[PDB]
């Protein structure tokens, strides 16, 4: 089969900039003097969206500032200036021969000013007390670079192998990113304690921002 | 509008089988170039598996042949894909496509929704949907849905008259082999008092559904 392979894998580029994406076919994909290479952006959630197919050929509806250029084995997709809403990951795919393959695809993130998080500490509800297990989350919102560090500390003793972190794909409102972490204890050793703290470290941030609650309080 | 929306997904068995049909609505299925379905799995981009010209030619990929079979039903304007033997690799979300009259042809302009299909031995759970209470400027507040199994949970805020500021974060794999999220929205303190926050959570692999009032404790 023909196989795809784009470049970079990925790239974060300063928002307004020329972005240059190139897609190598292992054969050609050309037929009868045109190419057949096709170009997706895919948002996070969203379905693959056709912005250039035959190589250059602009998909009605797409901004002009998407283009796309090459012959052969070789094709370019160009992002004239760079958008906030242009955040997805850009697959080419050859319609030359079946089976009809794409690239691995290149994910684009938009660089902009760093930006330090607004931090939230949430508390276990009473309704999942009563189940037996404590959850403790902690927020981080609207943060750039996605880099943030987070670490408990309960009652001043540094938790370590029973935090999860999870982070949001990048907001093409702002640029920005959030993060949860969450601390799961048990009913039992959640009672036993009573300060629980959330210690967040960004660049954005001189010092390590500590939000805490008193259980109980 | 041409809508093309997907049903049948879920938790299937190893060395079972599933069924999927893409419901095509505003638009003739008769009409179509191709119909096709694609999927998509973490580490593998997009994959094309099958396709059935308006003639009825059908094509499948190599990767897959001899255990796929893509129909077709116009008088429900809907087109299908059977899948046996199915494997651990076989979960991907998969997407149903459009082909084209215009230019090769096999590009896809026109996409489903996607839905995803679990391959697992384990057992369907419904989650259970916790509140982040508000502190009491812009105050922060959300919903945790715990213990859920499998993929995915989709969270809106008031029906979807709610999106601004809303941040959905992607589910983690807890060791007890459920999966967790949490979704939070940042809103202005002043409203604590008068404006109602309902998260609505549902799991369809479950068909548990659920909306949970977030209020201040």
């Amino acid at each position: 089969d023909i196989q795809l392979t784009q470049s970079p894998s990925s790239l974060s580029a300063s928002v307004g900039d020329r972005v240059t994406i190139t897609c190598r076919a292992s054969q050609s994909v050309d037929y009868d003097g045109d190419s057949y290479m096709n170009w997706y952006q895919q948002k996070p959630g969203k379905a693959p969206k056709l912005l250039i197919y035959a190589a250059s050929y602009l998909e009605s509806g797409v901004p002009s500032r998407f283009s796309g250029s090459g012959s052969g084995t070789d094709f370019t997709l160009t992002i004239s200036s760079l958008q906030p809403e242009d955040f997805a990951t850009y697959y080419c795919q050859q319609s030359h021969e079946d089976p009809y393959t794409f690239g691995q695809g290149t994910k684009v993130e938009i660089k902009r000013t760093v930006a330090a998080p607004s931090v939230f500490i949430f508390p276990p509800s009473d309704e999942q007390l009563k189940s037996g297990t404590a959850s403790v989350v902690c927020l981080l919102n609207n943060f750039y670079p996605r880099e943030a560090k987070v670490q408990w500390k309960v009652d001043n003793a540094l938790q370590s192998g029973n935090s999860q972190e999870s982070v949001t794909e990048q907001d093409s409102k702002d640029s920005t990113y959030s993060l949860s972490s969450t601390l799961t204890l048990s009913k039992a050793d959640y009672e036993k304690h009573k300060v629980y703290a959330c210690e967040v470290t960004h660049q954005g941030l001189s010092s390590p921002v500590t939000k805490s609650f008193n259980r109980g309080e | 509008e041409v809508q093309l929306v997907e049903s049948g997904g879920g938790l299937v068995q190893p060395g079972g089988s599933l069924r999927l049909s893409c419901a095509v609505s505003g638009y003739s299925i008769t009409s179509g170039y191709s119909w096709n379905w694609i999927r998509q799995a973490p580490g593998k981009g997009l994959e094309w598996v099958a396709s059935i010209t308006y003639d009825g030619s059908t094509n499948y990929n190599p990767s897959v042949k001899g255990r796929i079979t893509i129909s077709r039903d116009d008088s429900k304007n809907t087109f299908y894909l059977q899948m046996n033997s199915l494997r651990a690799e076989d979960t991907a979300v998969y997407y149903c496509a459009r082909g084209s009259h215009y230019f090769g042809h096999w590009h896809f302009a026109v996409w489903g929704q996607g839905t995803l299909v679990t391959v697992s031995s384990a057992s369907t759970k419904g989650p259970s949907v916790f509140p982040l209470a508000p502190s009491s400027g812009t105050a922060a507040l959300g919903c945790l849905v715990k213990d859920y199994f499998p993929e995915p949970v989709t969270v809106s805020w008031n029906s979807g008259a709610l999106t601004s500021g809303v941040h959905t974060f992607p589910a983690v794999l807890q060791s007890s082999g459920l999966y967790s999220l949490s979704s939070v929205v940042t809103v202005p303190s002043s409203s604590l008092g008068t404006q109602t926050y309902i998260c609505n959570v549902n799991h369809k692999p479950s068909n548990t559904k659920v909306d949970k009032k977030v209020e201040p404790k």
